[PDB]
C-alpha cells in the first residue's frame, strides 16, 4: 500500500490494522474498514477511486 | 460451569465423593477428561 | 478359596437374562435402608394423604426416598428379583436400574453373571 | 448382549414423430 | 474482490434458557406484531435422519399427567400446599386447561421457576388470541353459533372455577396467585393455547403428560409442518427435529402439528387462530349432486389414501374439498362429462348460496383487517376466522370450475 | 537450517492475545533447554507497565466511600489495578484523572504521561452519580516481573499472561530429530511475537557479559 | 530413563542416578533400606565400609540410629558438606529440580544403598455382552473332538436347527 | 497416556498387526503379492513402519475390569505401556468384533463399577498426595502466629496464580480474592464473627472464610474470599477441563 | 391488540442472576480422539438399547466395505466413518471418519515418536 | 393468636428463617418509616398472625430506620437425582434483623444523613422476639459527637454491640486471625494436658 497514493490518514489506518500488501486491502469488505477508528464513510469512495484508477 | 468452591482440603474420599457427582452430572466422557487432568495435576503437585 | 466361590456362583446364575420389559407381576416385597431401596421400582401407588408422591412403575430415585422418609411412609412394595414370574429369566422392570448406566437395565444384559463377579470379586 | 434376540413398458413405444 | 463488492428477539429471551441447557441449532426468534416465532437463522440442508432444531431440558418445563391421579413432572408443588387440593378438585376429563393454570400461576409466585423468567416472554391478556379473553361483541364476528355457544360454555366454566376456588376465605398464597378473575383466564388462555400433549417416559416410568414446554410453544402450527416433537427419555430433553430429508431455507418458519385431523373451529376454540388451507375443513352439502372422486383427485394431482391426501393452485383447502365435496366412485367406472357438469354447476350454486349467508364477502373482510387501528386480538381472529371459511368456499368454487374443464 | 515460524494467532479481544510458534529442527535435548530458558524469560524478565500507587486530591475526607460515587475507595483501586498500560518509561512518571461529574470514569479519561498509552479504552474505573469533581493521582511505573495519603498498589507485573512449550520428536531409522513448540498469551500490552523477541533479546543480554573482557 | 540434566540433584551439584517411591516404604515396613542409605552415603564420603551384624539394640536402644547419624555427621564435618547432615531433619535434605532449577518444596531423603539387577476372561466378556468378541476369541474343532469322544462311550450327540418359518429339522454335520 | 490409549512396541505391534500391514502395502503397491509383502516386513524395510502406524489408528485391542479395550498407539522401546490406572493382547478382526470393543469395552463407558455404582479410576497413592497438599490451605492460630494477635489483594485468579508463578506468594500463603460471582464457597454454616457497620451506611461482615460488604443506600454486593494459590489451582483444573472438553465437541 | 402497525415488544423485565488457556488442552483432546468419545455417548441418547445400537453400526459400517473395498483399512475407517456420519445426520459438523494428521511432519520417512 | 387477617400492604414484611416480621408502615416515599405500636409475627409464608414477644420498650412515634439482616450462607451439595440436577445448592439463612434508627430521622439522600447507632432494634428469628440492642460507647464525646466518625461493631451472635472511633478499625484478617488464635490455643492446651509434665512446663 506504500506504492498507492493514498492520502497519509488513510495509510496511517491501513497499517495501523496490519494492512500491508495490495491483496490484504482487497480482502478486507467494506464494512470492515468502517470498523477501523478514523476511517468512515466519506473515505471509502476516494479509496476505492485510487483502486478503480489502479 | 456451575461447580462447587471447596477450600478446605481433598482426601480420598473427598475425591471419590466428587468423582460421583460429576459423573451423575456431567456423563462419562465429560468426567473421563475430567480424571485424566486432575490426576495429571496430582502428580505435579506430589 | 475365593475362586472355587466364584465358579460356584456364577454357574448357578449363569443363564439368567434380562428378556423381557415387564413380566406383568402383580406381588410386591414390602419395606418399612436408604441404598437397598434407590433404584428399585415400584410395585404400587404410594400416597401422601390424597396426593400420589410416586406412581405404580416408577423408579426410586434419591429425591423420593428422602421424601418417604420425611412424612408418614409406613409401608413401600418394590418390585425385586424375589417377585419376577420367571426363574430363568429376569424382566427390567423386577431387575431396575443399571448401576453402571444410571437409566433401567436394558434387554439382553447378562444380570446374573454380572451378580456373580459383584459377590465373588470382593472375597 | 449383541448375541440377544438373534442380534419394460413405456420403452419401444414412444411417438414416431 | 471482496473490496469492490420480523424483529429480533430481545437477546435476554434465548440467553435466560441457554444458560440452563436449551440449545438451539440454526434457527432464531423473531418477533413480529401477530407474535413470536422460529425461522431458519440459514439454510438447514438435508440429511439422512431428522436434524436437531431445538432441545429443551424436562427441568425447565411445566408438566402434568393428562389421567388422575395427578402428578407433577418435575414436582413443584410442595406436599400440603392448598394450591393440589384446587388442582385436585377438578374435572379429569374436561378441566385439564384448568389444573394447567393452577400450576401456571403457581410457578409464577415461585421464586427460583423459570417460568418467572419464562412468563414475561407470554402474550398479555390483549395480545392473547385465545378466545377466553374474546369479549361477546368479538364473539358476534365469528358469525358462527355452534363455535360461539363452546367458547361461552368455555368462559363460564374457567369464571366459576376460579369463584369457587379464589373466595375470600382461602389463604393469601392462594388468592396471590389469582387476585382477579381476568388472571386466572389469561391463565387458562396460555395453557389452552400453549399446552403440549406427549406420551413420554421418565425413568422407567411412561405416561401421558401435558406439558407447558418453553422455546417449544413458540413454534407455529401448520398442517404441512418442517418440523415434530421428539421426547428423549435417557436425558429428559424434549427435541424439535426437522422433517428427515427435507431442505429448510434461511428464513423459513419452523412449523409443528398442533392438532392433526382437527377442523378450523377446533383449532379456533383451543387455539384461537385459523388456518385458510385447513385440509380437514369441511362443508355441508346435501349430496343431490356428486362428482367423480378419482378424476377430481386426478386433476389436481392429489394422492394418497383419504386419510393421507397429498399434492404431488393445489393446496391444503384442495385436498379438503375432496374430503368435503359430495363424491361417487364405481371403481373403474369413468364419469359421463355432460352429468359431471350438472353436478359441478349444482355444487357451485350451492357453495355460492352459503356465502350469501355471510353479510360480507371475504375481501370486504380482509379490507376490514387492513383498517384496522383499536381493534382487540380476538376481534381480527374472529374476522380472520370467518374470511378463512369464505376463502374455503370460493376455493371450492374454482377447484371445481377446474375440474370441470381439465375433463375433457 | 534451524528456522522459526508463527503457525497460530488470535486476537480474543483487546486484552487477550495467543500465538503459538515453531523451531525446528532441533538436537536431542535442545528443546527442553531452549523452552525452560524462554518460559522463565517470557514470565518474569519482561517489563510491564503498571499503576502502582493512586492518591485522591480534594481532601475526600478519608472515608472508605465518596459522596457521588457509587463505588467504594477500594473496589476503584482494585478497578485501576486492572487497567493494562504499556510504555518505554524510564523510571516513574505521574498520571492523572480529572472527571468533572456524572457518567462513566473509564481508561479513556487518564491522562498519560509520554510514552504511556492505554491496551483497552473500555475498561471501567467508577460510576459517578451526582456531579462532583473526582481527581486522582496515579503513579506509572515499568518493572520486571520477578522484581502522604497515597494509596498502594500492589501490581502483578506480567503483560505475558501465560506460556508453555512442548517437543515433537521425529525419527527415519537412526537418524533423530526434534521440533519445538512455544505457546504465548498476553494482555494486549505486547503481541506473543514481540514477547518472543523480547524474551530471546533479554536471554541474551544475560549471558553476554560472561563473554566480557577487562582493559589492561 | 532420563538426560543428567533433568534428574534432580543435590546441594553440591551431583544429578542422583535412580529415583524411588516412598510410598512403598510405609506399606511394605521396610525401614531397614531407609538406615542403609544414609549410612552408605556417609561411608562413600568418608572412603569407609561397614560391616554391621544384625540386632545391634541388643547393645543399647537406638543402636543403629546412633551409629547411623554420628556417622552422617562425621561424612559432613570431615568433607564440609553440611547438606550431609542437617541438624532439623537428620538424614534428609534439599534438593532442585533440574527441569527447571527450584527447590522441591521438602527435605528429600537421600542415600547411597547397595542396588542389585535382577534376572473368568468368558466371564468378564459375557458381563460385557459382547457376543461376537467371544466368538472370535473361541474359534468347532473343540465340539467335533468332544462327539467323537462321547461317541466311544456308545452315545450320540446330535444338534438339530427346527426352522421357525416351516418347521423342518435339519441335522447339522458334527 | 489417556485413559483410553496404551503403548505397543514395534516388535509386538507389527506382529499383531501383519495381517493388517500386508494387505496396506498390496492396497498402496508398495508390495506387488503376498510374498513380496512378507519380505518387506522381514527385512525391516523403513515402508513397513509408516503403515503400521496408518492401520493400527482407530484399531482397538484387548488387553488382559481384568480385559478391556484400548486404542494402540506406538511407542518406542520393547515395553507396553499403560497408563497408571490400569500378557494376552487380542486384536477384533471383525467389524462386529470391532464395533464392539470401540462401543462396549473401552475405559470410558465404565466408570462405574456394577457392584454398588462406585467409580473405577478414583486417583490413588501419589495422585492422591499431591491433591492433599495441594488442597491443605493456610496454617491457622498458634502455627501462624507466635503471638496473639491481640495479606494480598488479587483482583482476580489469573494475577495470583500469576503472582505465585513470579515466586511472590507460596501455594499455601492465605490471600483474598476477589469474587464476582455467586456464594458458592463450601463453608461451615456460621453467622459473621464481626459486623463493622459504618455511620454512612456500609457494613462489612466478616467471616471465617470471606468478607461481604453490603449497604443501606445501595445494592453492592462485593463477595472477597480469603483462600490460597492452592485452592484456586484445583477450582480452575476442574473448570478449565469442563470448559476446555466443550469448545472441542 | 392491533394497533396502527405498532406492538409491545416482549423483554425480560425482571432480573436473572444466572445470566481462556485452554488451547492445549483443545488441540490434545482432538489429537487423543476424545471428541468421538462425547459423540458416541450423544449418540447413545437417542438409542433404547445400546446392544442393538452395536450391531446397528457394525451392519452399517459392513455395508461400506462391500460398496467401497479399497477406501478403508487405512486412514479411513469403516466404524470411524458410521459413526461420523450418523453425527452429522444429527446436523452437526464432525471431519469425515474423525481422521487428521500432522501437519508438521519433516517429510517422507519420519514416524512421530511416542 | 389474632382472630383477623391483617392487610399486609400497610405493613413492613421482614422475612427471616423461621418467622415473618410485620411492622406497620406508615406511608412515605422512601418506605423506611416504622410504627412499632402494632407489630405481628407469623410462621413463614402463612397468614396466620401472633403478637410477638417484646423484650424492650418500643418507640412510641413514628421513626425512620435502616433495615440489614444478620445470618450465614447454607451452601450445600444436595443429591443429583434428574439429570443436570446442580452440583451446588447456595441459599441465605436470616437469624437476625437489625432496625438502625436514621439519626434526627434524615433521608437516606439527605447530605446529612447518618446512622445513630445509639438505637438499634433485634429482630429474632429463634425466638420470635423484638427487643432493642444494649450499646457500649467508647467514642470519647458523649452525646453530643461527630456521629461521622463512629464505627459500629457487632459480635457475639448479634449480641454484643460497641460503638468505636474509625480510626480504631480493625483488619478483617486480624480478626479472622484473633478468632483462630484463641480456639487453637485452647485446643492445644487441651491436647497437652495429659502428658504427665504439664504442671512443670512453659507455653511458649
Ligand atoms: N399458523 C398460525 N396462524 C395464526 N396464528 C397462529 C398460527 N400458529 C400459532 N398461532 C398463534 O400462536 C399461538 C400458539 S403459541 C405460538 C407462539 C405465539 N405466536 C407467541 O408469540 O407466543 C396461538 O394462540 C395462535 O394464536
Ligand atoms: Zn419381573
Amino acid at each position: 500500500i506504500d506504492q498507492l497514493e493514498l492520502p497519509p490518514r488513510i495509510y496511517n489506518c491501513l497499517k495501523k490494522s496490519n494492512i500491508h500488501t495490495l491483496l490484504d486491502l482487497l480482502n478486507n469488505s467494506q464494512e470492515d474498514l468502517i470498523k477501523m477508528e478514523h476511517f468512515h464513510i466519506e473515505d471509502v469512495k476516494k479509496l476505492l477511486d485510487i483502486l478503480e484508477k489502479k | 460451569a456451575n461447580l462447587v468452591f471447596h477450600n478446605k482440603v481433598i482426601d480420598g474420599t473427598a475425591i471419590k465423593r466428587l468423582i460421583s457427582r460429576l459423573i451423575d452430572h456431567f456423563g462419562m466422557a465429560y468426567t473421563s477428561h475430567i480424571l485424566d487432568q486432575v490426576k495429571t495435576l496430582g502428580f505435579q503437585q506430589a | 478359596d475365593a475362586g472355587y466361590l466364584t465358579r460356584r456362583l456364577v454357574e448357578v446364575v449363569q443363564h439368567i437374562v434380562v428378556r423381557r420389559t415387564d413380566c406383568g407381576t402383580i406381588r410386591g416385597i414390602s419395606v418399612s435402608f436408604i441404598q437397598t431401596l434407590i433404584g428399585r421400582v415400584l410395585a404400587d401407588d404410594i400416597y401422601i394423604g390424597s396426593r400420589c408422591v410416586a406412581f405404580r412403575n416408577q423408579d426410586l430415585g434419591i429425591g423420593l426416598v428422602n421424601r418417604f422418609i420425611t412424612f408418614g411412609t409406613q409401608s413401600i412394595s418394590i418390585r425385586t428379583p424375589f417377585t419376577c414370574r420367571s426363574t430363568s429369566w429376569i424382566c427390567r422392570l423386577c431387575y431396575g436400574r443399571s448401576p453402571t448406566h444410571g437409566d433401567l437395565v436394558e434387554l439382553g444384559e447378562a444380570v446374573g453373571i454380572i451378580a456373580g463377579q459383584s459377590i465373588g470379586e470382593p472375597g | 448382549g449383541t448375541g440377544f434376540n438373534k442380534g419394460d413398458i413405456l420403452f419401444y413405444h414412444r411417438e414416431f414423430c | 474482490f471482496p473490496l469492490f463488492q420480523l424483529e429480533s428477539a430481545d437477546p435476554d429471551f434465548y440467553k435466560i434458557g441457554y444458560v440452563r441447557r436449551v440449545r438451539a441449532y440454526g434457527v432464531e426468534f423473531k418477533e413480529g406484531p401477530d407474535g413470536f416465532g422460529i425461522y431458519a437463522s440459514k439454510d438447514i440442508e438435508p440429511r439422512r435422519r431428522a436434524r436437531v432444531i431445538m432441545e429443551i431440558p424436562h427441568e425447565l418445563m411445566i408438566t402434568i399427567r393428562q389421567k388422575h391421579p395427578w402428578m407433577f413432572f418435575p414436582d413443584i408443588v410442595p406436599i400440603g400446599h392448598p394450591i393440589f387440593d384446587i388442582i385436585n378438585s377438578t374435572d379429569p376429563e374436561r378441566d385439564w386447561d384448568l389444573r394447567l393454570a393452577c400450576l401456571l400461576l403457581f410457578s409464577f409466585d415461585r421464586e427460583d421457576h423459570f417460568w418467572r423468567l419464562y412468563g414475561d416472554f407470554l402474550p398479555a391478556a390483549d395480545e392473547c388470541s385465545s378466545l377466553l379473553l374474546a369479549t361477546e361483541e368479538d364473539l358476534a364476528e365469528l358469525q358462527d353459533p355452534q363455535l360461539v355457544s363452546t367458547i361461552r360454555q368455555q368462559q363460564k366454566r374457567v369464571l366459576e372455577f376460579w369463584e369457587k376456588n379464589w373466595h375470600s376465605g382461602v389463604p393469601l398464597k392462594i388468592k396471590r396467585l389469582a387476585e382477579d378473575a381476568e388472571r386466572f383466564i389469561w391463565a387458562v388462555s396460555i395453557a389452552q393455547t400453549r399446552c403440549i400433549s406427549m406420551k413420554t417416559r421418565i425413568g422407567a416410568l411412561v405416561q401421558d403428560l401435558n406439558m407447558m414446554i418453553p422455546y417449544a410453544d413458540m413454534l407455529n402450527h401448520s398442517f404441512e409442518p418442517n418440523c415434530f416433537l421428539h421426547w428423549r427419555p435417557k436425558d429428559r430433553i424434549l427435541e424439535v427435529m426437522s422433517n428427515a430429508g427435507q431442505a429448510i431455507k434461511k428464513g423459513e418458519e419452523m412449523t409443528i402439528n398442533y392438532m392433526p385431523g382437527q377442523k378450523n373451529n377446533m383449532l379456533m376454540e383451543r387455539y384461537g387462530f385459523s388456518t385458510p388451507v385447513n385440509p380437514w375443513d369441511a362443508i355441508p352439502f346435501s349430496g343431490d349432486s356428486r362428482i367423480h372422486l378419482n378424476s377430481f383427485l386426478s386433476v389436481f394431482n392429489i394422492f394418497g389414501l383419504p386419510e393421507e391426501y397429498y399434492h404431488d393452485f393445489v393446496d391444503g383447502a384442495v385436498i379438503a374439498a375432496a374430503r368435503t365435496l359430495p363424491t361417487w366412485s364405481d371403481i373403474d367406472l369413468p364419469p359421463i362429462p355432460s352429468a359431471e357438469r350438472k353436478a359441478v354447476k349444482e355444487l357451485q350454486d350451492e357453495c355460492r348460496k352459503m356465502l350469501a349467508e355471510y353479510p360480507t364477502t371475504s375481501e370486504q373482510d380482509q379490507k376490514l383487517l387492513d383498517s384496522l387501528s383499536e381493534a382487540r386480538t380476538t376481534f381480527a381472529t374472529a374476522v380472520k376466522y370467518r374470511m378463512h371459511r369464505k376463502m374455503f368456499i370460493g376455493k371450492i368454487i374454482k377447484a371445481l370450475d377446474i375440474y370441470q374443464e381439465r375433463l375433457l | 537450517t534451524l528456522q522459526w515460524k508463527c503457525v497460530e494467532s488470535r486476537r480474543d479481544s483487546k486484552r487477550l492475545y495467543y500465538g503459538r510458534f515453531i523451531l525446528s529442527p532441533l538436537m536431542k535435548g535442545q528443546a527442553d533447554t531452549i523452552g525452560i530458558a524462554m518460559r522463565r524469560a517470557l514470565l518474569g524478565e519482561i517489563e510491564g507497565t503498571c499503576i502502582t500507587r493512586a492518591k485522591f486530591e480534594n481532601i475526600p475526607h478519608d472515608y472508605s466511600n465518596i459522596v457521588g460515587i457509587q463505588e467504594s475507595v477500594h473496589e476503584i483501586l482494585m478497578n485501576l489495578n486492572e487497567i493494562v498500560l504499556k510504555s518505554n518509561l524510564y523510571g516513574t512518571r505521574n498520571a492523572l484523572i480529572c472527571v468533572q461529574g456524572p457518567g462513566y470514569i473509564t481508561a479513556r479519561d487518564i491522562i498519560l504521561p509520554p510514552s504511556v498509552e492505554i491496551v483497552d479504552n473500555t475498561q471501567h474505573i467508577a460510576t459517578l452519580t451526582e456531579p462532583i469533581n473526582l481527581c486522582i493521582g496515579l503513579k506509572i511505573e515499568r518493572n520486571r516481573g520477578y522484581s502522604d495519603r497515597s494509596y498502594p498498589i500492589d501490581a502483578v507485573f506480567m503483560p505475558v499472561q501465560n506460556a508453555n512449550h512442548s517437543i515433537h520428536s521425529y525419527g527415519n531409522g537412526n537418524e533423530k530429530q526434534e521440533i519445538l513448540f512455544i505457546e504465548i498469551w498476553t494482555n494486549g500490552s505486547l503481541t506473543p511475537k514481540e514477547a518472543l523477541h523480547e524474551a530471546s533479546r533479554n536471554l541474551i543480554n544475560l549471558f553476554i557479559p560472561f563473554l566480557h573482557v577487562e582493559e589492561e | 530413563i532420563l538426560p543428567r540434566q533433568d534428574m534432580p540433584y543435590l546441594q553440591d551439584g551431583r544429578p542422583v542416578d535412580m529415583v524411588f517411591n516412598p510410598l512403598g516404604v510405609p506399606s511394605r515396613m521396610n525401614v531397614g533400606q531407609i538406615f542403609e542409605c544414609s549410612l552408605g552415603l556417609a561411608g562413600s564420603l568418608l572412603d569407609r565400609h561397614y560391616r554391621i551384624a544384625p540386632f545391634d539394640e541388643r547393645y543399647e536402644q537406638e543402636a543403629s540410629r546412633k551409629l547411623v547419624f554420628s556417622e552422617l555427621y562425621e561424612a559432613s564435618k570431615q568433607t564440609a558438606n553440611p547438606w550431609v547432615f542437617e541438624p532439623e531433619y537428620p538424614g534428609k535434605s534439599r534438593i532442585f529440580d533440574g527441569r527447571t532449577g527450584d527447590p522441591f518444596e521438602q527435605p528429600v531423603i537421600i542415600g547411597k544403598p547397595y542396588i542389585l539387577k535382577l534376572i473368568m476372561e468368558v466371564w468378564a466378556l459375557e458381563g460385557f455382552g459382547v457376543a461376537h468378541i467371544l466368538q472370535e476369541m473361541l474359534t468347532p474343532e473343540s465340539f467335533r473332538l468332544l462327539v467323537r469322544e462321547l461317541r466311544s462311550l456308545a452315545l450320540e450327540l446330535n444338534h438339530f436347527l427346527v426352522s421357525e418359518k416351516n418347521f423342518q429339522i435339519n441335522r447339522k454335520e458334527v | 497416556l489417556s485413559l483410553h490409549r496404551c503403548g505397543l512396541p514395534r516388535e509386538i505391534a507389527i506382529e499383531l498387526f501383519q495381517t493388517f500391514v500386508i494387505r496396506g502395502l498390496i492396497r498402496q503397491h508398495l508390495a506387488s503379492n503376498i510374498g513380496v509383502a512378507k519380505s518387506q516386513i522381514r527385512e525391516k524395510k523403513p515402508i513397513v513402519w509408516e503403515i503400521l502406524q496408518e492401520v493400527m489408528q482407530g484399531h482397538p485391542v484387548l488387553l488382559n475390569l481384568g480385559i478391556q479395550s484400548f486404542q494402540p498407539i506406538l511407542v518406542e522401546g520393547r515395553t507396553i505401556c499403560l497408563h497408571p490406572l490400569v500378557m494376552a493382547v487380542h486384536v477384533p478382526l471383525s467389524l462386529e468384533a470391532q464395533a464392539e470393543a470401540r462401543l462396549l469395552m473401552f475405559s470410558h463407558m465404565n466408570l462405574l463399577s456394577p457392584a454398588i455404582g462406585d467409580p473405577i479410576s478414583v486417583p490413588t497413592q501419589d495422585m492422591l498426595i499431591g491433591l492433599y497438599v495441594l488442597t491443605s490451605g493456610t496454617r491457622r492460630g498458634i502455627c501462624a502466629n507466635r503471638y496473639n494477635p491481640c495479606e494480598p489483594f488479587f483482583c482476580n485468579s489469573y494475577d495470583a496464580i500469576g503472582a505465585y508463578r513470579q515466586k511472590r506468594i507460596n501455594l499455601d500463603s492465605p490471600l483474598w480474592l476477589r469474587w464476582q460471582l455467586d456464594q458458592r464457597v463450601i463453608a461451615s454454616k456460621e453467622v459473621p464473627i464481626e459486623v463493622h457497620y459504618e455511620s454512612f451506611g456500609n457494613y462489612h461482615e466478616i467471616y471465617a472464610h470471606y468478607l461481604i460488604v453490603r449497604s443501606v443506600k445501595k445494592e453492592t454486593l462485593y463477595i472477597y474470599i480469603r483462600t490460597t494459590v492452592g485452592h484456586i489451582s484445583f477450582y480452575r483444573e476442574i473448570e478449565e477441563a469442563i470448559q476446555g472438553f466443550s469448545q472441542a465437541c | 391488540g392491533i394497533q396502527r402497525r405498532i406492538w409491545r415488544r416482549r423483554t425480560l423485565t425482571k432480573k436473572d442472576d444466572m445470566l481462556p488457556f485452554v488451547e492445549e488442552q483443545v488441540r490434545k483432546i482432538k489429537e487423543v480422539g476424545k471428541v468421538m468419545t462425547m459423540d458416541i455417548e450423544r449418540l447413545l441418547l437417542s438409542e433404547d438399547n445400546r446392544f442393538e445400537f452395536v450391531n446397528s453400526v457394525a451392519a452399517e459400517a459392513t455395508e461400506y466395505v462391500e460398496k467401497n473395498r479399497d477406501e478403508y483399512g487405512g486412514t479411513k475407517k469403516a466404524i470411524f466413518h458410521v459413526l461420523s456420519n450418523r453425527v452429522n445426520d444429527l446436523g452437526f459438523d464432525r471431519p469425515e471418519a474423525y481422521a487428521e494428521s500432522d501437519p508438521y511432519k519433516p517429510g517422507p520417512g519420519y514416524l512421530k515418536e511416542y | 393468636v389474632v382472630d383477623y387477617r391483617i392487610n399486609e400492604d400497610e405493613f413492613h414484611k421482614i422475612s427471616l428463617l423461621d418467622c415473618d416480621f410485620f411492622i406497620r408502615k406508615p406511608p412515605d416515599p422512601d418506605n423506611d418509616v416504622y410504627d412499632f405500636r402494632e407489630m405481628y409475627v407469623t410462621p413463614p409464608d402463612t397468614d396466620i398472625y401472633s403478637v410477638p414477644r417484646v423484650l424492650a420498650p418500643m418507640p412510641q412515634k413514628y421513626i425512620r430506620c435502616a433495615m440489614s439482616d444478620y445470618g450465614c450462607y447454607d451452601v450445600t451439595e444436595p443429591p443429583i437425582d434428574a439429570p443436570r440436577d446442580p452440583l451446588y445448592k447456595s441459599e441465605r439463612e436470616i437469624s437476625k434483623v437489625f432496625l438502625t434508627k436514621h439519626y434526627r430521622n434524615r433521608r437516606l439522600n439527605d447530605p446529612e444523613f447518618v446512622l445513630d447507632f445509639e438505637e438499634i432494634y433485634v429482630i429474632d428469628s429463634k425466638t420470635k422476639s423484638i427487643t432493642r440492642a444494649r450499646v457500649l460507647v467508647t467514642v470519647p464525646g458523649g452525646r453530643k459527637r461527630d456521629r461521622k466518625d463512629d464505627l459500629l461493631v457487632i459480635r457475639d451472635n448479634g449480641n454484643s454491640f460497641k460503638i468505636i472511633h474509625v480510626g480504631e478499625r480493625d483488619d478483617p484478617t486480624t480478626v479472622i486471625e484473633r478468632e483462630e488464635w484463641t480456639k487453637t490455643r485452647e485446643d492445644m492446651e487441651k491436647h497437652l494436658r495429659k502428658l504427665r509434665d504439664f504442671s512443670v512446663s512453659n507455653w511458649f
